[PDB]
């Protein structure tokens, strides 16, 4: 009547009254990481792999007018700004993925993180008459 | 007599999955009478979440300098378009190089190492993708459900694959388009007939035979790339440090099903059908089983952190002594006879691929340390013998059989006549 | 139990101050007492001197660099073939071409002077990726 | 509990013997089996071999 | 003016001694009842 796994949890039943089969699976209990300022009045919230319409729907009902999905999970309080680029944040939060808050719609945003970069220079590759372009001090 | 060109595989590994742990939700998940044992330890939970934060910043600082040596000085024209070239002094580099860029998509990785993330699946984009799949589907039978719902989550790192990718790619193609900010000038078709030249051939060959060099290096580049459809020692270490961590995650779940001398391991079931009084000493058990178990696995984590910093110090090294500029020292970056050597990026590490000078020929002849002429002089090779042919002395290298006349720019002068020199007045050189 | 724990973390922390004191001592021995070839080790690149400072709870290093002001482009040759299937190749340089004639420059400082035999080296072949010049003998 | 803290205390001892037997690698083939530039390193600024 | 040549040792050390520890020899030398309160903490001297 009971189905079991290797490391002995069980993974479904069968109910003599209905001869009928289900299968248990654990039920959801997670954890929020959030972002705070120096001087804010509401840090940003960031649910891991959890996407969106099922937050606001199923375990949060608090009124959110800014909500959308990311790489990293259903963000609360920020607006997509991924095309900006910055080299300098303290709220890192994951994979190149930073918030950056502007000081005073949601004053936080999201952000993508790129610390290093190259000097261009404007050369040619390519030789010209046998020769190389370079600068020299 | 003869030479050809070999190459050999290196991994480092510079990085581990970042694990985070909390022990409120590990013994006292739900429960509210197993909070009120648990706030006389309070302290005991505060430190081992305390420890967890310094151990993952110390993987983010290394990731950082890891970065940072691998762009630290480099100038690349903007005009560069690694899409159409892709080529230098007939050698095929394209499997070493992505795209360079913000004119691509999200991946950009090398066809190289295309072939070592397809072969490992808890890679740092397999942790993301598998986490998604629990909260919504169905089969869910994945170890991770459970792992997560009780407190062990692995969080990503701070630069993404296509980062840390795009930045091995600017250091492939610095040495190989001017100004050559990986060598200081000297092209990437005369930076290997100088270093040739230090091991003691003459260049004189190495002018003549600028072929055999070119077909060498694409011939070593397609054996790695094969080599790969096979039991490596590279991806027998690169699995080894997923396999590890999931041992150490599964054991330490095990430990919720253990009694400890208590009357059975669920919390509910000791809370009702026992009387509140005779529940804390049961309860008391559990907790300070389950908390033993985790400064097992906390001093554990940080006794295997401290051997990957140390190793991470190597991998930074090769970059700046081996990579982006070469160092006069020997037995360092390979083994003995060492020409260049390039960085990839890999699951946990990076890949090392070098160079090396071996040869196939040889011949048996005979050589003189030092020769001492007329007029209480004396003469001393540099890098080479001295021969002799057709009654005449010579000179030829250490590493290549070349006879060449004795001159002054490869010969030490000395003012001395030894005793144990060979005696030859009809040698005249100034 | 709350000892034993204390007495743990101890051997962690000081294992991480070994490895750290480590590279003091070589940087000591390598970067302000002696002079050692070895690029990108005692600073970013450009390094010239260093010095030592005492410090609470370990030492302070200064580093002092070569950081250039201004560029200037110019036309560079890897080497040139002279008569006779001869070689030369240049030394920490390049080669540039000034008034119809070949002279020699530093790769980190604009400053023209005549090719000597202090500033090349010689070879014996002539190679095809090269430019021919004639005109020059011992110039 | 003794047997814990005798494990603990040989995962933190291992690395200083690892540590300690890279520099004597490192020794071996910048000293004995090959004259490096570096100074300092292998004696005392005047070293021969 | 004049010189010499002096030598030096030094000792690195690079092995330790290994050091093996059994299940049911430290704490349960033969005793059976022994063995029955150990079966209940699982795979602890199995970690071990
Ligand atoms: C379930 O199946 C068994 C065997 O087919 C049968 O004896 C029993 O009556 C069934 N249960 C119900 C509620 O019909
Ligand atoms: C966020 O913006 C980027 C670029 O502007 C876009 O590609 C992405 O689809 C946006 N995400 C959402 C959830 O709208
Ligand atoms: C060296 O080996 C190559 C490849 O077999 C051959 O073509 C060449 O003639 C050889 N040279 C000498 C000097 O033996
Ligand atoms: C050298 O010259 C040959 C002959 O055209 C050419 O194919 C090759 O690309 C040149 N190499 C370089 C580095 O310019
Ligand atoms: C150096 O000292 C040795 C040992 O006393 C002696 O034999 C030798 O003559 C000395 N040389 C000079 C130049 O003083």
């Amino acid at each position: 009547n009971l189905l079991y796994d290797s490391n002995g949890n069980i993974i479904g039943f069968k109910d003599f009254l209905t001869n009928k089969t289900y299968t248990i699976l654990p039920c959801y209990s997670g954890r929020v990481s959030a972002a705070f300022y120096q001087n804010s009045s509401s840090p940003a919230l960031l649910y891991r792999n959890l996407k969106c319409s099922y937050v606001l729907n199923n375990i949060s009902f608090i009124s959110q007018p800014f909500y959308f999905d990311s790489y990293l999970g259903c963000v609360l309080n920020a607006v997509n700004l991924t095309s900006y680029s910055v080299s300098s944040c303290d709220l890192r939060m994951g994979s190149g993925f930073c918030i950056d808050y502007a000081l005073p719609s949601s004053p936080y945003r999201f952000v993508t993180f790129e610390p290093f970069n190259v000097s261009f220079v404007n050369d040619s590759v390519e030789t010209v008459g046998g020769l190389f372009e370079i600068q020299i001090p | 007599t003869n030479f050809t060109i070999a190459g050999h595989e290196e991994f480092i590994q510079t990085s581990s999955p970042k694990v985070t742990i909390d022990c409120s939700a590990f013994v006292c998940s739900n429960y509210a009478a197993c909070h009120d044992l648990l706030s006389e330890y309070g302290t005991f939970c505060d430190n081992i979440n305390s420890i967890l934060n310094e151990v993952n910043d110390l993987l983010d600082i290394t990731q950082l300098q890891v970065a940072n040596a691998l762009m630290q000085g480099v100038t690349l024209s903007s005009n560069l378009n690694t899409n159409l070239h892709s080529d230098v002094d007939n050698i095929d580099f394209k499997s070493l190089l992505g795209c360079l860029g913000s004119q691509c998509g999200s991946s950009s990785r090398s066809p190289l190492e295309d072939l070592l993330f397809n072969k490992v699946k808890l890679s740092d984009v397999g942790f993301v993708e598998a986490y998604n799949n629990c909260t919504g589907g169905s089969e869910i039978r994945d170890l991770l459900c459970v792992q997560s719902f009780n407190g062990i989550k692995v969080l990503p790192p701070i630069l993404s694959e296509t980062q840390i990718s795009g930045y091995t790619t600017a250091a492939t193609v610095a040495a190989m388009f001017p100004p050559w900010s990986a060598a200081a000038g000297v092209p990437f078709p005369l930076n290997v007939q100088y270093r040739i030249n230090g091991l003691g051939v003459t260049m004189d060959v190495l002018n003549k035979n600028q072929k055999l060099i070119a077909n060498a290096f694409n011939k070593a580049l397609l054996s790695i790339q094969n080599g790969f459809t096979a039991t490596p020692s590279a991806l027998a270490k690169i699995q080894s440090v997923v396999n590890a961590n999931a041992q150490a995650l599964n054991s330490l779940l095990q430990q919720l099903f253990n009694k400890f001398g208590a009357i059975s391991s669920s919390l509910q079931e000791i809370l009702s059908r026992l009387d509140p009084p005779e529940a804390q000493v049961q309860i008391d058990r559990l907790i300070n089983g389950r908390l033993t178990a985790l400064n097992a696995y906390v001093s554990q984590q940080l006794s295997d952190i401290t051997l990957i910093k140390a190793g991470a110090s190597r991998a930074i090294e090769k970059v700046n002594e081996c990579v982006k500029s070469q160092s006069p020292r020997i037995n360092f970056c390979g083994n003995g006879n060492h020409i260049l050597s390039l960085v990839q990026n890999a699951p946990y590490g990076l890949l090392f691929i070098h160079f090396s000078y071996k040869p196939t020929s040889f011949k048996t002849v005979l050589v003189s340390p030092g020769l001492c002429l007329s007029g209480d002089r004396g003469i001393a090779p540099k890098q080479g013998y001295f021969i002799k042919q057709n009654d005449s002395w010579m000179f030829t290298g250490s590493s290549y059989y070349y006879p060449e006349p004795i001159s002054d720019k490869n010969v030490v002068f000395m003012n001395s006549c030894s005793v144990n020199f060979t005696k030859a007045p009809f040698i005249y050189l100034n």
